[PDB]
């Protein structure tokens, strides 16, 4: 029946969402709060984000700090080489809307003005756990997706 | 000799190769005609 | 390329602090 | 054979460490705002 | 048990010598291993859904326990919480469809959209 | 042939292409079968003790293709010419004669 | 035929060896690593396996499908090929080659051609020169692994590697030989890429390093490469050095002595020393690597070759 | 040589198996989700020098009980030219 | 006798006397060609004097040192030749003597500074 | 041959965007460029208060926060006068040394996880997750804790702050130690940082390095010993100075510097008077809690400081402690209004990533990831 | 302490691989072949295995 | 120079049974061997880290985290309209109209934080005068889309009488100071 269709969502979710390297936008202090989030204590490794350098493959991009005009282009140019299935998040106040820096004429009020955002971690400095469960939303995120049942209609 | 041990200090693996070598390159020179007994 | 490569040798490891340890 | 000099025996994990968590007030601090002459 | 699929299983190797401390109303059991060692993870908190578990879904009465920052376990501070306006949690619904999700009053998705003009129309 | 051919003198030759681009009845004897002479052994037993000559003269074709690719492929990029651009003062006119 | 049992088993050894470096070198670090998707990460490769099979490509790009969708195939069928020979146990070898280290050479010669032409595919300057500086450092400790070989051959009679795992019995060539194992080691290290040894593999450079078209197959394909030449040059150090297969020989009542799974341990021991090493030490430029492999390991090894067969030839122990 | 057919047909087989290893991401995922560095030449004929000097070394590897302490030094006769070859090399300076 | 001075850069001149007594005897003679009313002329030719008479009088750098309590012989002669160089410098561009109206403005404030912040010692 | 030479590990330097005009591997000059990073925080802190401006301070150097609290704090006490006690000297400097340490312990083995030692990396941010719960305990954030106020600073030490403030020095001169045996004898380190980014003191001075890139080339020069801005001029510790200027002297100084900063804690916490926290002028210091609730004359104060502000007089003044970084001075003019005026942020990293140009000329590309290492470049100070 | 058995557990299951590469190719082989291989098989084998089938007629 | 410096600092270490010291301590790599005995030692040590979810890191009750709007014990919202917190806030993330209340007193008509424009200093938790204004331990509240994570005018900051529990435990701890 659908049961088939639900099962194969459940195990495409369960991938997408075990394994989510996010290529790590670490731009200022949420990178640092990022590192503690990628650090010993709240390990990153250990739910299966990688922190991949590169853009080409890569789940999703944590953006975090202060996204500026001048780094907006450049944020625009690494999430259109991510494959399909991608995600954002954006961590800290600066990152996920203007923040400290709304009023800032060099600051882009928020990365949802570049990128599409699906899981905003809050608190300017988010605490690593934070950071870390705004990442278990995102696999939550992922756990909602049923691509297949919509696949097929 | 002061510049045998400033090469053996500067540079170890070419003058503990030409050492390691010597041992292969000295056996069979001497060692062996020893083994005559 | 004749650019100055970067010889490892150096001089060996003498913790140099300043003339304030004692008595300033 | 390493950095054990019977002094890495200070080691990383605590295990008694912040023994009275913080919003616990064993004792109310006074953290006192200005000198007695004032 | 039953699941070797989840992190879950680290938890249920803790407990092995852990103490239960309590269990709040959700069911979350929390469990308190001191002495033995590895300070930080001596206290924690057993979900009770083993699947659909996050964050957040610890009340507030506990979460003060559980985060290291006092010392009374939420069966102390029950007898604290204000009987008037106290509000039971809500699990954080962020994303998990519209009318659990929050909205503004201008989102047009809250149900009673409100109109800002400060201007009383004619 | 695989090693220093298709991992050596191909692979010289693929570098020239990227870089500069050119725009019943047999009565099977059972003895000597006894001791099987691997290929190794069976070219080990001559190449170094009986023709050993042959085998000290490719010693010095392979040292002169290492002073080869040396003194032609080097490029200027070392003692070559890596001594100094070299220059006399005395000599040097500096600015007496342009 | 019987390659799949030594293919799909090997495919598995690739996939959990991701895991198996994420966790070792996690647990160095203080960190429990891939610990939630299966009971103890078990279930992690797999995660990262059907993630990768499940990503939309960039760009479909299927038009040159034979230049360099097949360059992976290669560096990957050579990297399963030279497992052929690799024997586990008495017997156990799938082709006993007479000539069977030769040949593991030869499929090193031909792992050049897999990363000049799987770089040479890639469009990209800095990607090309990257691969190809790869090669030659991967080309540069191959004349020190095969003089290194040269060295445990001549104390063993023939080339078989059934034999130079035979000719331990007495005594490991790991024992006499140590400064040799080292230095396969530290050029097994330096070979394959994955080591103190991997300038063109810093975490950026590499990614950026081997091909513009990933599609997540080149990706996977490459690392899955690059996992199973470690099983391989980690099943030579201990062929070689260590006894293939053959205990201690101390005979225990509690010991049944099964081979193939004493070869396991000792490929296990120089798995985790591939990522033990990698963790505990800084990578060597490539400009000092190049000067490690020529005027460090090569003096060293052609000096072992001088000594293991003098000290042979005074002695009659040949 | 009789060995060497497992191999053989073990370059088809790991073939195949890479062919699939290649067809399986293409299957899923449907519609929704320097001038010159020379030095790499000099390099590269080193490389080329020093393994056919190792293709020297591997039929006096296995046969040395035979030559008894005259291919030995025979050996060690090319060997001591591959070393002075090596050192020109190392003081000219190409092992950078 | 001197090993090195702890700067790097600044390579310890063995010569450090001799150099620096040719260095101050320039400086006196250089100095000339500057207005002798100027506070520059009077400090160079009283700076440049006593460190010429230091110099000549001790023998080894290190007594240059501890008499003529400025450092290092090293650094001694980095100053004297960047003098050399400002007195060459100052005779182009010649700014001295006061010109006709020279409204300068001693904005002299005097705050009281709390001294926890950080001032200089 | 010009190269775009971005961020290597991004979440590490993350908005480095270096243009390098190469030749072949040798690098012939390093062109960064900046403004990736370039937050409005040098207009943004002329249209608030003087206390709205100290969170911007925390977010100028992002691996160490109070450092740069502590050089505000005193550019607007250079100005107030404000005489702030003992216990809040003492408290300022064991923050801002416990930041020396945050930061060496980042900067260190950020480096030498860009170098390649990837265990470093992870050992010191577990040493850095731990002093992050004294960040966190004694103000409140973890990383930005707007804790060093102008007047003194926000707010006491909990009552169990300094015990484990000493339960962690006891326990990290091992942790030094252990970063340092896997570093500093290392073959692989030397090499990847002997003669590396030299810098002959008159270029340190020349580029207005002034930090551990000034101690490196041999500049006996450190501003806790040459200004002395607090109990500093009390405790002792000795400045680490190195003698070659290599990026294995600067090295050596970040882990001897994170061991005089362990002298100067456990200075801090063996002696820390209890005296009042914050200054006793309670126009530049709002009153606590309890008094403004009970004294109608401290909730005046409470209500003119936390919405007008200090209106610190008229006058200009260039206040530079020593950071971690460097030098990190503020040159702060002020009109009379609440408000500064120009608040001008020199921070080193706009100074030492200069520098980058010539120290990382003639070194090989994968040098110029140990440069911007030795650095400490943080792009939020640049 | 026991802490390193969940590291080791994926070196043991890509131990057991190689068990399995080992053990397959032996067991597939003894199966087609009622022996096992014979490593050492040099050219008086192969005669010797001719002339033995061709005595059990 | 560097020569010199070389030839001098090669021929420190230039007598035998030091030149053997030296060589073998770069040749048996013994200086690596000391990290990888102390990588080995940390490899089996106990590990820091923390299985997140079900155990999170330790904080403190001045940990600034969700802000909420307290409420006096018997209900009326703590919120008397003064505007400090709008004035004090560095982001000015909070925006504040007041209204006369029918009952008479002051209460804010709209008491809308904007958590993305906020930097969480805790200057609101200080400038308010009846801690009307405090920010919960809560800190896990990453939101699907950005328009929830603008916290509504006095609705949503109102959630904090569920956070009073812990917020009325952090205060009671921290008001000594
Ligand atoms: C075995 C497990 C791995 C051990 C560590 C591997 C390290 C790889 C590099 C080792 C190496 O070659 O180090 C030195 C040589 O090591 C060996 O010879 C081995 C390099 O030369 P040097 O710097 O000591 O001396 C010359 C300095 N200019
Ligand atoms: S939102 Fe706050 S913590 Fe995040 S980068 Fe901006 S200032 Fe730093
Ligand atoms: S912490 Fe409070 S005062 Fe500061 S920006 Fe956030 S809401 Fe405004
Ligand atoms: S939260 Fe505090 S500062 Fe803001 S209006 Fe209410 S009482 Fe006033």
């Amino acid at each position: 029946a659908e049961f088939v269709i639900s099962k194969v969502d459940d195990l495409m979710n369960w991938a997408r969402t075990g394994s989510i390297w996010p290529m790590t936008f670490g731009l200022a202090c949420c990178a640092v709060e990022m590192m503690h989030t990628g650090a010993a204590r709240y390990d990153l490794d250990r739910f299966g984000i990688i922190f991949r350098p590169s853009p080409r493959q890569s789940d999703c991009m944590i953006v975090a700090g202060t996204l500026t005009n001048k780094m907006a282009p450049a944020l625009r140019k690494v999430y259109d080489q991510m494959p399909e299935p991608r995600w954002v998040i954006s961590m800290g106040s600066c990152a996920n809307g203007g923040g400290y820096y709304h009023y800032s004429y060099s600051v882009v009020r928020g990365c949802d003005r570049i990128v599409p955002v699906d899981i905003y971690v809050p608190g300017c400095p988010p605490t690593a756990e934070a950071l870390l469960y705004g990442l278990l939303q995102l696999q939550k995120k992922i756990n909602r997706r049923k691509d297949f049942l919509h696949w097929w209609n | 000799m002061e510049k045998l041990r400033m090469f053996v200090a500067q540079e170890p693996v070419v003058a503990a190769s030409c050492l390691i070598g010597g041992v292969g390159l000295f056996l069979p020179a001497v060692v062996r005609p020893i083994l005559d007994s | 390329a004749a650019a100055a490569a970067a010889a490892a040798a150096a001089a060996a490891a003498a913790a140099a602090a300043a003339a304030a340890a004692a008595a300033a | 054979p390493c950095a054990h000099p019977e002094y890495l025996e200070a080691v990383p994990k605590a295990t008694e460490y912040r023994l009275r968590c913080p919003a616990t007030i064993d004792e109310e601090a006074i953290v006192p705002s200005s000198d007695p002459e004032t | 048990r039953c699941l070797p699929d989840g992190n879950l299983l680290q938890t249920k190797i803790h407990n092995i010598g852990a103490t239960l401390v309590g269990v709040d109303k959700f069911g979350n059991k929390y469990y308190q291993k001191l002495g033995d060692t590895q300070y930080g993870r001596h206290r924690w908190v057993e979900y009770a859904s083993k699947d659909r578990y996050n964050a957040s879904q610890v009340p507030a009465e506990w979460h003060g326990w559980l985060h290291f920052i006092t010392d009374h376990t939420g069966d102390e501070l029950l007898s604290l919480k204000p009987k008037r306006y106290g509000l039971e949690h809500k699990e954080n619904f962020s994303g998990e469809g519209d009318a659990y999700i929050y909205h503004s009053k201008g989102h047009t998705l809250n149900p009673g959209q409100k109109n800002w003009t400060r201007y009383q129309s004619w | 042939f695989l090693v220093v051919y298709i991992g050596a003198i191909a692979v010289l030759f693929l570098f020239v292409v990227m870089m500069f681009h050119i725009q019943s009845l047999r009565y099977t004897v059972y003895a000597g079968k006894v001791r099987s002479w691997t290929n190794l052994e069976t070219l080990g037993n001559l190449l170094y003790t009986y023709y050993f000559v042959w085998f000290l003269v490719p010693s010095l074709i392979l040292l002169v293709a290492m002073i080869g690719a040396i003194v032609l492929t080097m490029h200027r990029t070392t003692k070559v010419k890596r001594q100094d651009v070299f220059r006399r003062n005395a000599i040097d006119f500096r600015r007496t004669i342009m | 035929a019987e390659i799949l049992g030594i293919i799909l088993p090997l495919l598995l050894g690739v996939a959990f060896l991701v895991l198996a470096e994420r966790k070792v070198m996690a647990f160095v670090q203080r960190r429990k690593g891939p610990d939630v998707v299966g009971s103890f990460g078990l279930l992690q490769p797999l995660a990262d396996g059907l993630k990768l099979i499940l990503k939309e490509p960039i760009s479909p790009s299927s038009a040159n499908f034979f230049l360099f969708r097949m360059a992976p195939v290669a560096t990957f069928m050579l990297s399963l090929v030279a497992w052929a020979v690799v024997p586990f146990d008495y017997g156990m070898v799938l082709s006993d080659l007479n000539i069977g280290l030769l040949y593991l050479f030869a499929i090193s010669s031909l792992g050049v051609y897999g990363i000049i032409i799987a770089g040479w595919s890639s469009n990209s300057k800095y990607a090309f020169l990257g691969a190809l500086r790869s090669a030659a450092q991967m080309v540069s400790y191959e004349v020190s692994i095969g003089l290194i070989l040269i060295t445990v051959l001549i104390c063993v009679g023939s080339c078989n590697l059934s034999e130079i795992v035979m000719a331990q019995k007495q005594i490991w060539f790991g024992i006499p030989l140590f400064p040799v194992l080292v230095m396969f080691f530290i050029s097994c290290l330096a070979e394959t890429n994955r080591a103190p040894f991997d300038l063109p593999e810093a975490e950026a450079e590499l990614v950026a390093g081997y091909n513009v078209e990933y599609s997540s197959m080149g990706f996977a394909l490459f690392f899955l490469g690059e996992y199973a030449n470690m099983i391989l040059m980690s099943g030579l150090c201990t062929l070689f050095f260590l006894g293939g297969w053959l205990p201690i020989l101390d005979l225990p009542i509690f010991k049944k002595i099964p081979g193939s799974i004493w070869f396991s341990i000792k490929v296990l021991f120089f798995l985790f020393l591939y990522i033990w090493v990698r963790a505990a030490f800084p990578r060597y430029r490539y400009d000092q690597l190049m000067g490690l492999g020529w005027k460090v390991f090569l003096p060293l090894s052609l000096a072992w070759v001088v000594s293991v067969s003098g000290l042979l030839v005074t002695f009659q122990w040949l | 040589m009789l060995e060497f057919a497992p191999i053989f047909i073990y370059l088809v087989i790991s073939l195949l198996v890479s062919l699939i290893l290649l067809g399986v991401p293409f299957l899923f995922a449907s519609n929704s989700s320097s001038r010159f560095d020379i030095r790499f030449y000099l390099v590269s004929i080193l490389f080329l020098i020093f393994d056919l000097e190792v293709t020297f070394f591997f039929p006096w590897a296995v046969s040395l009980n035979k030559i008894d302490l005259f291919g030995f030094w025979s050996m060690m006769a090319f060997l001591f030219i591959l070393t002075i070859g090596f050192l020109y090399e190392w003081k000219r300076g190409a092992l950078d | 006798v001197k090993q090195t001075t702890g700067i790097v850069g600044l390579d310890v001149v063995p010569n450090a006397r001799a150099v620096l007594i040719d260095l101050y005897s320039k400086t006196l003679k250089e100095i000339q060609a500057v207005p002798e009313d100027e506070g520059y002329r009077k400090a160079v030719e009283s700076f440049t004097r006593q460190r010429l008479n230091v110099c000549k009088e001790e023998e080894d750098w290190e007594m240059i040192e501890k008499r003529l309590g400025c450092g290092q012989v090293e650094e001694l002669i980095e100053e004297a030749r960047d003098e050399l160089t400002l007195i060459g410098k100052m005779i182009e561009w010649d700014p001295w003597g006061v010109p006709d109206d020279y409204e300068c403005e001693v904005i002299e404030n005097d705050a009281p500074i709390p001294k926890h912040v950080p001032q200089h010692r | 041959f010009t190269l775009n030479f971005g961020p290597q590990h991004p979440a590490a330097h993350g908005v480095l965007r270096l243009v390098l005009e190469m030749n072949g591997e040798v690098v012939e000059r390093a062109e960064p460029h900046i403004g990736l990073l370039h937050r409005g925080t040098e207009k943004l802190i002329e249209y608030k208060t003087y206390l709205q401006a100290l969170p911007y301070f925390d977010r100028s150097d992002y691996v160490s926060m109070m450092a740069q609290e502590h050089a505000y704090s005193l550019a607007v006490e250079k100005l107030l006068n404000c005489e702030v006690p003992l216990r809040a000297q003492y408290i300022r400097v064991l923050f801002c040394e416990i930041t020396r340490i945050l930061n060496h312990l980042l900067a260190l083995t950020t480096h030498a996880m860009d170098v390649g030692a990837l265990t470093p990396f992870l050992w010191a941010f577990e040493e850095r997750e731990k002093l992050l719960e004294f960040y966190e305990r004694v103000s409140g954030a973890r990383m930005h804790a707007s804790f060093i106020r102008p007047g003194g600073v926000a707010q006491d030490l909990p009552l169990g702050l300094c015990r484990d403030i000493d339960s962690f020095t006891q326990q990290f001169a091992s942790r030094i130690d252990e970063l340092e045996e896997m570093l500093t004898g290392n073959r692989i380190w030397k090499q990847r940082l002997v003669d590396i980014g030299t810098v002959t003191a008159q270029q340190a001075k020349d580029w207005g390095f002034s930090g551990v890139m000034l101690r490196g080339p041999g500049v006996c020069w450190d501003l806790r010993r040459a200004a002395p801005y607090d109990v500093y001029d009390q405790l002792d510790f000795d400045v680490p100075v190195g003698t070659r200027g290599d990026c294995y002297d600067r090295y050596c100084i970040r882990i001897e510097e994170m061991r005089q900063s362990l002298r100067i804690i456990v200075q801090c916490l063996n002696q820390m008077p209890s005296g009042m926290i914050k200054a006793d002028d309670r126009k530049l210091c709002p009153p606590s809690r309890c008094r403004m609730k009970l004294s109608m004359e401290s909730s005046i104060h409470h209500f003119e400081l936390y919405t007008e502000g200090f209106s610190v007089p008229a006058s200009s003044t260039y206040t530079a402690v020593e950071a971690p970084k460097g030098e990190f001075g503020v040159f702060l003019v002020s009109n009379g209004s609440n408000r500064p005026y120009r608040c001008k942020i020199r921070a080193p990293g706009f100074a030492h990533l200069q520098g980058l140009d010539f120290m990382s000329k003639h070194h090989m590309l994968a040098d110029v990831v140990t440069i911007i290492g030795t650095q400490d470049i943080v792009f939020g100070e640049v | 302490s026991l802490v390193w058995l969940e590291a080791m557990l994926p070196l043991g299951i890509i131990g057991g691989m190689l068990c399995i590469m080992g053990n397959s190719q032996y067991y597939i082989h003894k199966a087609y072949h009622g022996r096992p291989k014979h490593i050492g098989h040099d050219e008086w084998d192969v005669a010797m295995e001719r002339r033995d089938k061709k005595v059990v007629e | 120079d560097d020569e010199e410096a070389e030839q001098l600092a090669k021929e420190i270490s230039k007598d035998w049974s030091t030149v053997f010291e030296r060589s073998m301590n770069t040749l048996f790599l013994t200086e690596m061997v000391r990290g990888l005995s102390l990588t080995l030692k940390y490899f089996f040590d106990p590990k820091v880290t923390i299985n997140y979810p079900f155990e999170k890191g330790p904080l403190s009750p001045r940990f600034r985290g969700e802000h909420a709007l307290r409420r006096y014990p018997t209900g009326e919202e703590r919120c008397i309209a003064c505007k400090l917190c709008e004035a004090v806030c560095p982001a000015q993330a909070i925006t504040i109209e007041a209204e006369e209340r029918e009952d008479g007193s002051r209460r804010t008509t709209r008491y809308d934080i904007d958590m993305t424009k906020c930097i969480y200093c805790g200057f609101c938790q200080e400038a308010c005068p009846v801690d009307a204004i405090v920010e919960g331990p809560n800190f896990e509240f990453a939101t699907e889309t950005h328009e929830e994570l603008l916290y509504d005018k006095e609705k949503l900051l109102e959630n904090g009488d569920r956070w009073e529990t812990e917020i009325a435990e952090n205060l009671r701890s921290e008001s000594l100071y």
